[PDB]
């Protein structure tokens, strides 16, 4: 199988800056590299094939060039249509295999996420479960770090995150966690503890509730 | 133009087999080769299998040797994926890709939308919701954040809505992706709410509602 390798992995980028994302191969594939663009929800257009001939209608902003083991894919000037995920595919052999995608983001200024936490409703603590929600607002860039803190105590395994696509009116993000717990184990702590440790933050703030005291 | 269609996906447990179909048309469907490629929930892209336009050779992922079966009827104009065996592990949308030119190395040039297969032993179902108000309440900002949690569903295919008391939708929403939990959904949804008095006075709650194939459904969420 031949293993193909993207990088970057994500790339924060402005209209008019020059793209480039790489891929390369665990064997020589000789040229026959493709490049798929992929918009959320959409399905994969092809922009690249043989490393470097342009598929009929892609914008000759788009070129690739490479061979053997290293390609790449450069958009000359970033429009706003450009900012998708990236694929590149070796043709070569079969099992035909496809990197692990390129995201192309809009940049942005830094944001700090407006931290929230909700306590499980009392219906859902009657029925057996708890969930503790901790939501991040509006931040940027993307990496922040959500850590769940039960009566000062690090929680991991129990905890599930959910970022949501780069918001098309300001280019941040918004994370969910969710600390799900069996409503036994739930009563016999107080403290419920959201660490968020940002970027943008000199601080991790934490958010938290004792239960019971809303 | 040349439009590729898939259908067959649905909700299915482990063990269990499935069919997919892709219709072809715009283009000479027997004078090209067909391909399947799948894309797990928030994953990349991950190619499935392969025939040729004569249907002589047909080349499969390690992962669905012998388990999926890859064929078409020319006269139809149709691509078929038999898919047996199911595991958790095939759940994504599945997209038929046609090939640019006869040469072994053609890239896809036409993809279809797709088809979501999702395989859970869990059974398919509508969402359990329940409101997420904030403790003590978001006093200290210029909006209150109330939330809606809906969970326990099946497959993934949700959409939040939200009413104010007075019947009207609510613009301050945030949607936020599912996670998996144990074969079943959950996802949240959030709004944002003007604290600076109008908070709530007369509103004593809004409405959060969630479409799902297996049934909508709605809750009462606090002010």
């Amino acid at each position: 199988d031949i293993q193909m390798t993207q990088s970057p992995s994500s790339l924060s980028a402005s209209v008019g800056d020059r793209v480039t994302i790489t891929c390369r191969t665990s064997q020589s594939i000789s040229s026959y590299l493709n490049w798929y663009q992929q918009k959320p929800g959409k399905a994969p257009k092809l922009l690249i094939y043989a490393a470097s001939s342009l598929q009929s209608g892609v914008p000759s902003r788009f070129s690739g060039s490479g061979s053997g083991t290293d390609f790449t894919l450069t958009i000359s000037s970033l429009q706003p249509e450009d900012f998708a995920t990236y694929y590149c595919q070796q043709s070569y052999s079969a099992p035909r295999t496809f990197g692990q995608g390129t995201k192309v983001e809009i940049k942005r200024t830094v944001a700090a996420p407006s931290v929230f936490i909700f306590p499980p409703s009392d219906e859902q603590l009657k029925s057996g479960t708890a969930s503790v929600v901790c939501l991040l607002n509006n931040f940027y860039p993307r990496e922040a770090k959500v850590q769940w803190k039960v009566d000062n105590a690090l929680q991991s395994g129990n905890s599930q995150e959910s970022v949501t696509e780069q918001d098309s009116k300001d280019s941040t993000y918004s994370l969910s966690s969710t600390l799900t717990l069996s409503k036994a184990d739930y009563e016999k702590h107080k403290v419920y503890a959201c660490e968020v440790t940002h970027q943008g933050l000199s601080s991790p703030v934490t958010k938290s509730f004792n239960r019971g005291e809303c | 133009q040349v439009q590729l269609v898939e259908s067959g996906g649905g909700v299915v447990q482990p063990g269990k087999s499935l069919r997919l179909s892709c219709a072809a048309s715009g283009f000479t469907f027997s004078g090209y080769g067909m391909h399947w490629v799948r894309q797990a929930p928030g994953k990349g892209l991950e190619w499935v299998a392969l025939i040729s336009y004569d249907e002589s050779n047909k080349y499969y992922a390690d992962s669905v040797k012998g388990r999926f079966t890859i064929s078409r009827d020319n006269s139809k104009n149709t691509l078929y994926l038999q898919m047996n065996s199911l595991r958790a592990e095939d759940t994504a949308v599945y997209y038929c890709a046609k090939v640019k030119f006869y040469d072994p190395t053609a890239p896809n040039d036409y993809w279809g939308q797709g088809t979501l297969v999702t395989v859970s032993s869990g059974s398919a179902s509508a969402p359990t919701l329940f409101p997420l108000v904030s403790c003590e309440n978001s006093n200290p900002s210029s909006t209150v954040a109330v939330g809606c949690l809906a969970q326990d569903f099946l497959p993934d295919s949700i959409t939040f809505s939200w009413k104010y008391k007075n019947n009207s939708d609510i613009s301050s929403t945030r949607g936020f992706p599912s996670v998996l939990r144990g074969g079943k959904y959950a996802a949240t949804s959030q709004v944002l709410l003007p604290s600076k008095d109008v908070a709530q006075g007369t509103n004593e709650h809004v409405v959060c509602k969630v479409q799902h194939p297996n049934g909508n459904k709605e809750k009462d969420v606090p002010l």
